[PDB]
């Protein structure tokens, strides 16, 4: 299919982000200037953000044989650009203190925020994989920054060979499936069986082998024991952007694959993902239950997140408010791991050397850092599900999708890993009000954004009516 | 064309077994040479010509040679890596053979159970792969510049010695 | 066994066989030949006594190369060491084997063509990476580094210089290529492409003037085989240009084997010439040419030949 | 007249075995060339299903995986080479600092 | 047809030629004749950047081939691959990264 | 208070003062016991390099790689060694290391009579001649108290003049043959052909024609030498002009060479230096105009 001026307005944040990518490109090419490249970083993905009421206005529509926009794209494109946004607020206190250059920490932010974007808008296995190492290798560059660092140096060799690994199960799962199936679009993949027969093995074989590279993407069981290493190693706003917007967009993929694929209505392949998802939200809270690490123990939150984001994803076939509830829980997600993540940012910036630890240290962090503290454990309580939270909004989706689809099994691992992930969220929000033994605007831009997620949090904990709505509103095509 | 094919994925075989277990870097990197032009003729007996000359041109011809550079950089004598040899101990590699032939029954099991008319190695030109690429596959190949260019600027950012 | 079919394959194959035979010799006799021009140039004579005209001289030479004393370092890597001369030799000749010489006398006439040939180049850096590596001596492998770097940042821009040619044909046979330029030479539209394909091939045919040596080491055989090797180069490189920028073998009046022949010779003279008469620049220098100037005017020759295309396409 | 499922059985079996590499090697560097050998093993399964439909589709996937295969590599010899510089020795089982 | 296939042996017939040749070449001289430093990452980052930007030439290569079949949007997103392209090349030069002295 | 008071024309494990007056002049008895041991040094003097007898500092940063340079130059200029201390391609130290070409030629002159030693004179610079002939000759001269004729004077000039010719004529094309341009080599030999066609008549000799003496010259000119003169001065100028234009005027060469190894006034005196490469920094400091000799007044 050949291109349109409508299609180049569906196009119109991947157009602005990789105009970015060429403009700050050229900016450092001209004189590095962290403050300026940081500002035409962040112009870019505001001028992206905006650009999605014009994509809106657009309407849904078939942009490429690889690429489909609706309201489904346009929501995980707001999310991936939000996450992309505070992770250069982050990062630009943290890289004052950094030595050698700065400039490129935001290019590499741009690109993988392209990579989320593709991921957003995916329709085909081909955008599907070169959206996956679109966010990847900008993270093997962005979690090996401090690459003097020792253990930012071992975040990023980790990640970059499992990554491989990764990226060679999913494409060899993607060749396995064209080999059967004839077509590398999402609709036709199980379209040539009928009469029953839709468990073709080679089939079944190919979708496996992706949901091996999907589901250490997405850091599930058993594809999960690289997330606490490289969410410690890497530089912290690495670790928010790794957190919020490479998840995010992958799972958003992950919806859309499994939405269209009519062998996403496998009974095996549900049966394989209620294993993963249980396995999933059991182990990454068991995992964090004994963790005096604040990273390790939001890697081991991000697994158990995902294997409730997984569950609502196993309903999708059955129930009618699957993706919605993806969408309401992604949405709080994000917000609290933007705050959580920038709090620990925020307290690791500026950067202080290779030879000197970035330990967190959160205990009495009340009695010189009130407001952080306050937002710190506004987080931990949206993480742990509790009320007047949204999190609690997600978890209570999550738990409707389940019952809704009769997934028992899957709605006890949700409660039980609920308990346990109260114990551990609450051990370290009653840490924060212990006893223990900046200065610049972009410092306070920082802690302005991990206010404003607090407060997002608490009120859409209380009065979730709008984001349900904004959510409903993007629907994607049937 | 199937002999040529059987030949050069027997060849590409052999050469891999040899890689996988060499103590030396610069042979080992021969032997994937060697596996990798054989894989160029499975390509061209399978009618993918612009492939093959893909494999010979960029991978046996650029992704190699910056493989043997850095060794060469490195001076691999076999420091603590051929004076060990762990992999060679039996008890090191046979858990992990045997979990890759498991995997490769059970692979080689579905593969077996679909349908298959055969190759017929009709010879798809580079110049039908070039309608393709800047047709149906536009914004793939503009973002795999993008990808290009993000790998670029880690491997700048990483492998620079001040 | 009297058949056409037979009779056909077996003329192909002798073809094909003469046109090696031709190759070799020519490059041997390159080896000769440069020594006689570079007397030329420089107001002597050169060999002109073994022999008539010094013309047994390449045979002395390679008498004395296959009698002298066969060598190989002590602590050497006797595969890699045996194997850089034969991948110097065999590259550019494998790279020969597409050149259309005449209508009807070729070897193989691929659908890929200078993709054989740029696959050839990509093959032949490995001769220079494995003699300087093999050698077990640290000036080698440091002059081996440096030459191929030089030879990559040359090969970067090596087949983009000649896709301007490529999008002129609309294909990568070569037997088109020379078709396409039945009415004018591809030297005037693809000017550009055709001075950095001529920067490109001298710079990794390892020739002046992109000439601590990762040669030092070897004798006998070998050394020869690097230097026969080289020559076997210019001439697949002198070919190569005369079939995609001087439309190979066509002519007015001569027959087109004469025609290929004297636009071979001239461009084999010319690098001759080009040793005689320049300088070597820095290595900072080359490089720094190779990637700043030459790849950006290939790719601007790129764009520039695709839009007179679609222009002229009405 | 190749029959598809031998094509993709040569390209599990080198899959396999470039796994196999990557696991049993404690050198980066054998672990980078396993890596290589499985992206290689698996851009050859997309060309063989491609030669199979008779489609550009094999061979256009073959292209973006081995600029992923490039960009890979480019990356993991630039931490290879850190790794080098910093800690003298490639040796994968000494890079395990972080734990538990 | 026989053209091709006696093309095929021809081809053939060539590659092992000049292989036993050179292999003939070296037997031969073996058989006669009586008998008796730190690498910089400078040559790294080169090699990389001939990496990268051969693997855009490749595509700008199966773009030569197809030039009046794309038309002029090909020509539009070849001139926006090759501007991506030249601009990476002029970060490259301008950050040193392309200088060999320092 | 020296910093490396080593020696610079013997080997380090020489016995003795060759210049002491109760040192034997001559060669002693060759063993191939001393060439063996000697060779053994030879290679193990990479094995055994100590980076403080030499004079340098901080030997292996751990990336100051050490490079050898000699002692086989393929060069006209002769062969000594330079151990280079690089950082990278940087150069951070480099001692030389002379006396390679050591031929006790002070000794000799211990050991030959006033007139005797004048062809040791020639072999000091040997691409200079009479050259350097001209400034033994005259402190002998001087010694002798003898005040040598105009004509002498003149035929002594021309001489110097003509080796001295002939020897840039070697310079300038060894310095093109170095910066890769490998033609103006050849016919700037045949000019150097034509000098020593004319020198070969008047002295009978080639490169060391030991021509000078003590008062004056050894023959008077031979009849006809004018004719040669005419015909190299006829010769030279075009040829000279040619290779100007073919390689010093090449920007290639110019990139090469321009800029390289600048060094100014100061650094010229500190270090003793004359000829051209003083004169480059301004300072006008010529034997011939400053302090006069051999009737240069007269030209
Ligand atoms: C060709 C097709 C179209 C391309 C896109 C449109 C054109 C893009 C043009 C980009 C221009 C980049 C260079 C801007 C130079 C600004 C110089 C300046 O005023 O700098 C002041 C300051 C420098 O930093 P500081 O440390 O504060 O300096 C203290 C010393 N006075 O710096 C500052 O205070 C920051 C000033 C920012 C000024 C620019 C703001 C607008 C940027 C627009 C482009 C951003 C990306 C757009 C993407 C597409 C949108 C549709
Ligand atoms: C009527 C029965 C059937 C229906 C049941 C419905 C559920 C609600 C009623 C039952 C609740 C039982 C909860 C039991 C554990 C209470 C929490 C607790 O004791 O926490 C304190 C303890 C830490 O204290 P300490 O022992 O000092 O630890 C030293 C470690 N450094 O913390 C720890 O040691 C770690 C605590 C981990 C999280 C708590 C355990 C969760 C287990 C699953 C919860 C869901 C219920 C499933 C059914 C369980 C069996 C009835
Ligand atoms: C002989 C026993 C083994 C001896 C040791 C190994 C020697 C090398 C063997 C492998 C390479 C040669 C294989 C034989 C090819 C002979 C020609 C042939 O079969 O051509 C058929 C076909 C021609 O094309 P097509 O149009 O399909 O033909 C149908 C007729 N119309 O052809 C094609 O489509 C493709 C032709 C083959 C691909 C090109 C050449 C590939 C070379 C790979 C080398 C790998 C490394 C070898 C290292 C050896 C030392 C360890
Ligand atoms: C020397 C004389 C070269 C003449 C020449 O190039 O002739 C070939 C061709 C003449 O045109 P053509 O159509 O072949 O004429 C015969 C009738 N069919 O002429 C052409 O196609 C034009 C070739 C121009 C080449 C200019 C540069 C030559 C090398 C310097
Ligand atoms: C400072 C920033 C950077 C600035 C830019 C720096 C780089 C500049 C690079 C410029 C590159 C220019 C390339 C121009 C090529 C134009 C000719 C061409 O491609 O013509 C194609 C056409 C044959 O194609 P077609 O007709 O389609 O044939 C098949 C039939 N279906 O051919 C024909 O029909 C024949 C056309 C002949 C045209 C001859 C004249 C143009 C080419 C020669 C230019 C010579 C320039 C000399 C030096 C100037 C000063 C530098
Ligand atoms: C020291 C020796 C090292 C190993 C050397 C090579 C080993 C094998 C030697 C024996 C080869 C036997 C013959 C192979 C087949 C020849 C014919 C052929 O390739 O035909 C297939 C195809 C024909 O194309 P065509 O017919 O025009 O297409 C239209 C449809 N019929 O044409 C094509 O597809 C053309 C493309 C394939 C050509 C392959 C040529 C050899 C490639 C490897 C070179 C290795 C160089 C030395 C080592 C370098 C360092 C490792
Ligand atoms: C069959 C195919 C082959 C057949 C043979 C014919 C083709 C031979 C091609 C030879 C190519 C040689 C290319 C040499 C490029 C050298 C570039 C370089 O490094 O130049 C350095 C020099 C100074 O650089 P700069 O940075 O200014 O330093 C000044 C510091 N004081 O910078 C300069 O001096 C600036 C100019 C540099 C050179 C420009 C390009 C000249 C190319 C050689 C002349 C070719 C003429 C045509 C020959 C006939 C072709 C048929
Ligand atoms: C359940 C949703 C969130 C409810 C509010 C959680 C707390 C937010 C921060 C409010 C301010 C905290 C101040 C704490 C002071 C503690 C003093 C202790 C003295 C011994
Ligand atoms: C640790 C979590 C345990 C969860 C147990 C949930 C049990 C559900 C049983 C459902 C049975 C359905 C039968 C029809
Ligand atoms: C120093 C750290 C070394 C780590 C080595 C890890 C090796 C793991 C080997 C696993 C072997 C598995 C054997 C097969 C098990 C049964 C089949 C799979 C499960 C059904
Ligand atoms: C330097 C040139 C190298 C050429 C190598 C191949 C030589 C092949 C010779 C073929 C001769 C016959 C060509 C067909 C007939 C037309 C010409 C007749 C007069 C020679």
């Amino acid at each position: 299919m050949t291109i349109t001026p409508q299609n180049l307005i569906a196009l119109l944040p991947l157009l602005i982000v990789g105009l970015t990518v060429v403009v700050v490109m050229l900016s450092i090419a001209w004189r590095r200037n962290h403050f300026l490249n940081a500002t035409l970083s962040v112009i870019g993905l505001n001028a992206a953000l905006v650009s999605l009421w014009f994509v809106g206005q657009a309407g849904a529509m078939d942009v490429t044989p690889l690429m489909r926009v609706d309201g489904f794209a346009m929501l995980y494109t707001g999310l991936v650009l939000l996450a992309s946004l505070a992770t250069c607020t982050f990062a630009y206190p943290w890289l004052e203190g950094y030595n050698d250059n700065k400039d490129e920490f935001y290019l590499l932010v741009l690109i993988a925020a392209l990579g989320g974007i593709l991921l957003a808008n995916a329709n085909h296995l081909a955008s599907l994989f070169l959206g996956i190492e679109l966010i990847s290798l900008p993270l093997f560059g962005l979690v090996g920054y401090a690459f003097r660092q020792k253990r930012s140096l071992e975040a990023s060799i980790k990640y970059t060979i499992l990554s491989a690994a990764a990226s060679s199960f999913l494409l060899f799962g993607m060749a396995l499936v064209y080999a059967q199936s004839g077509d590398l679009s999402f609709v036709a993949l199980g379209k040539n069986l009928g009469d029953g027969m839709l468990n073709e093995p080679l089939l079944l074989a190919g979708f496996g082998l992706m949901i091996v590279g999907l589901g250490f993407k997405l850091s599930l069981v058993p594809f999960h024991l690289w997330t606490p290493d490289v969410y410690q190693g890497a530089p912290a706003p690495v670790s928010t952007f790794l957190a919020t917007a490479s998840k995010i967009a992958i799972f958003g993929v992950v919806m859309r694959l499994f939405l269209y694929a009519p062998v996403g209505d496998s009974e095996a392949i549900r049966v394989v993902l209620a294993i993963i998802a249980f396995a999933s939200i059991i182990f990454g809270n068991l995992m964090a239950l004994s963790q005096t690490n604040i990273k390790r123990l939001l890697g081991y939150s991000s697994i158990s997140h995902l294997g409730y984001l997984l569950v609502a994803l196993i309903a999708l076939q059955t129930g009618e408010m699957s993706m919605e509830a993806v969408g309401v829980y992604l949405a709080g997600y994000l917000f609290s791991s933007l705050g959580a993540f920038g709090v620990v940012s925020l307290m690791s910036s500026p950067y202080r050397g290779p030879d000197a630890d970035s330990l967190f240290s959160y205990r009495g962090l009340f009695w010189h850092r009130p407001i952080l503290a306050a937002v710190m454990t506004v987080m931990m309580l949206s993480l742990a599900g509790i009320p007047m939270t949204l999190g609690f909004i997600g978890k209570f989706y999550v738990l409707a999708v389940g019952v809704q689809a009769h997934l028992w099994w899957l709605v006890g691992a949700v409660v039980v890993g609920s308990a346990i992930g109260l114990y551990y969220y609450l051990r370290v929000a009653v840490s924060l009000y212990l006893h223990a033994p900046p200065s610049n605007w972009q410092y306070s831009a920082g802690g302005i954004v991990v206010l404003i997620s607090a407060l997002l949090v608490l009120v859409l904990g209380v009065w979730p009516q709008p984001l349900i709505s904004i959510v409903r509103l993007a629907m994607p095509l049937m | 064309m199937e002999f040529a094919f059987y030949i050069c994925g027997l060849i590409a075989i052999l050469a891999t077994l040899r890689v996988i277990t060499h103590t030396n870097p610069v042979h080992a990197l021969l032997y994937l040479i060697i596996s990798l032009l054989a894989i160029s003729g499975v390509f061209f007996s399978l009618g993918a010509y612009f492939a093959g000359a893909l494999e010979i041109i960029v991978y046996a011809g650029a992704i190699m040679v910056l493989f043997v550079f850095v060794v060469m950089m490195l001076n691999l004598g076999g420091s603590e890596i051929e004076q060990e040899r762990q992999w060679l101990k039996p008890q090191v590699w046979i858990g992990p053979a045997i979990l890759s032939a498991i995997m490769l029954v059970v692979i080689v099991y579905a593969i077996l159970g679909v349908n298959d008319q055969g190759i017929d190695g009709t010879p798809i030109s580079a110049k039908a792969v070039g309608i393709t690429l800047f047709g149906p596959y536009v914004l793939a190949v503009e973002l795999a510049s993008m990808l290009l260019l993000a790998g670029l600027v880690v491997a700048f950012h990483v492998g620079r010695e001040e | 066994w009297i058949s056409p079919e037979l009779i056909e394959i077996l003329l192909t194959i002798l073809k094909a066989v003469v046109i090696l035979l031709v190759v070799v010799t020519c490059g041997a006799f390159m080896s000769f030949g440069e020594r006689r021009l570079l007397g030329l140039f420089q107001n002597r004579y050169g060999p002109n006594r073994v022999g008539w005209g010094g013309s047994l001289q390449l045979v002395a030479d390679m008498i004395k190369m296959f009698f002298k004393e066969d060598w190989i370092p002590k602590f050497s890597d006797r595969v890699i060491f045996t194997l850089a001369p034969m991948i110097a030799f065999t590259s550019l000749l494998l790279a020969f084997a597409i050149v259309p010489v005449s209508p009807g006398w070729v070897v193989a006439d691929l659908n890929i063509g200078i993709l054989f040939f740029l696959m050839m180049a990509g093959l032949a850096v490995y001769a220079v990476l494995f003699a300087g590596w093999s050698s077990n001596n640290k000036y080698s492998l440091l002059g081996a580094m440096r030459a191929s770097a030089q030879t990559l940042s040359y090969e970067v821009f090596l087949g983009l210089s000649l896709m301007g040619v490529v999008a002129q044909a609309g294909s990568f046979n070569m037997t088109d290529i020379v078709n396409s330029q039945a009415h004018v030479w591809n030297v005037i539209p693809q000017f550009f492409g055709f001075i950095t394909f001529a920067i490109a091939g001298v710079a990794v045919c390892h020739r002046h003037p992109f000439d601590d040596g990762y040669h030092i080491e070897y004798s006998g055989m070998k050394f020869g085989l690097f230097f026969v090797g080289e020559y076997i180069g210019i001439v697949t490189i002198s070919a190569l240009m005369v079939t995609l920028f001087f439309g190979g073998w066509q002519g007015p009046l001569l027959p087109p084997f004469i025609w290929f022949a004297l636009k071979t010779a001239f461009f084999m003279m010319m690098f001759i010439l080009i040793r005689a008469s320049l300088p070597r620049p820095r290595y900072d220098q080359v490089m720094s040419f190779g990637w700043k100037i030459c790849l950006p005017l290939t790719l601007i020759n790129l764009l520039v030949t695709a839009a007179v295309i679609l222009w002229q396409a009405q | 007249m190749i029959p598809l499922q031998h094509g993709l059985i040569l390209a599990a079996i080198l899959f396999v075995l470039g796994l196999t590499g990557l696991v049993i090697r404690r050198n980066l560097l054998f672990m980078l060339i396993g890596l290589e050998i499985m992206i290689n093993a698996s851009a050859l399964a997309f060309v063989v299903a491609g030669s199979y439909w008779g489609q550009t589709d094999g061979q256009v996937m073959y292209i973006l995986a081995i600029s992923l295969a490039a960009a890979e590599a480019s990356i993991g010899l630039a931490l290879l080479l850190q790794l080098h510089r910093r800690r003298q020795n490639l040796n994968i089982d000494s890079v395990s600092e972080m734990r538990g | 047809s026989t053209e091709v296939i006696a093309h095929h042996w021809a081809f053939a017939i060539f590659l092992i030629v000049a292989i036993g040749l050179c292999c003939l070449m070296l037997v031969g001289g073996w058989f006669l004749g009586g008998r008796a430093l730190r690498l910089s990452a400078k040559f790294y980052l080169v090699a990389m950047f001939f990496v990268i930007f051969d693997v855009e030439a490749l595509y700008l290569f199966a773009w030569s081939t197809s030039i009046r079949e794309s038309g002029w949007v090909g020509f539009v997103e070849a001139a926006i691959f090759i501007f991506v392209l030249l601009a990476g090349l002029v970060y490259l030069v301008r950050i040193g990264a392309l200088d060999w002295t320092p | 208070g020296h910093p490396n008071l080593r020696r610079i024309m013997m080997p380090q494990t020489w016995k003795g003062h060759p210049l002491r007056k109760d040192y034997p002049a001559r060669a002693t008895e060759f063993s191939p016991f001393e060439l063996t041991k000697a060779k053994q040094d030879l290679e193990m003097e990479a094995l055994t390099f100590k980076p403080e007898e030499w004079g340098m500092k901080r030997g292996t940063n751990e990336d100051f790689m050490f490079l050898n340079l000699g002692p086989n130059h393929p060069s006209a200029h002769g062969a000594f060694r330079i151990v280079l201390q690089l950082d990278g391609e940087e150069i951070v130290d480099c001692v030389p290391d002379i006396g390679y070409h050591h031929r006790g030629a002070e000794k000799m002159g211990e050991r030959q009579s006033w007139h005797s030693y004048i062809p040791y004179t020639d072999r000091i610079e040997y691409l200079g001649g009479c050259v350097n002939e001209m400034p033994y000759v005259l402190a002998v001269e001087k010694l002798a108290g003898i005040t040598v004729p105009d004509r002498v004077n003149v035929i002594r000039v021309m001489l110097s003049e003509l080796f001295r010719i002939n020897s840039h004529l070697l310079y300038i094309s060894t310095f093109i043959q170095d910066v890769g341009a490998m033609t103006p080599v050849f016919f700037a030999f045949t000019d150097r052909q034509k000098i020593y066609d004319l020198v070969e008549a008047i002295t009978g000799f080639r490169m060391h024609p030991a021509w000078f003496r003590i008062g004056g010259v050894a023959h008077d000119l031979p009849r006809g030498w004018d004719r040669l003169l005419r015909e190299f001065l006829d010769w030279m100028p075009k040829r000279l002009a040619s290779y100007e234009k073919a390689a010093l005027q090449n920007t290639i060469l110019k990139g090469r060479s321009q800029g390289v190894a600048a060094y100014g006034a100061k650094e010229a005196l500190e270090w003793g230096t004359t000829g051209a490469g003083l004169r480059a920094t301004g300072i006008d400091f010529d034997v011939r105009k400053a302090r006069p000799y051999s009737g240069y007044e007269n030209f």
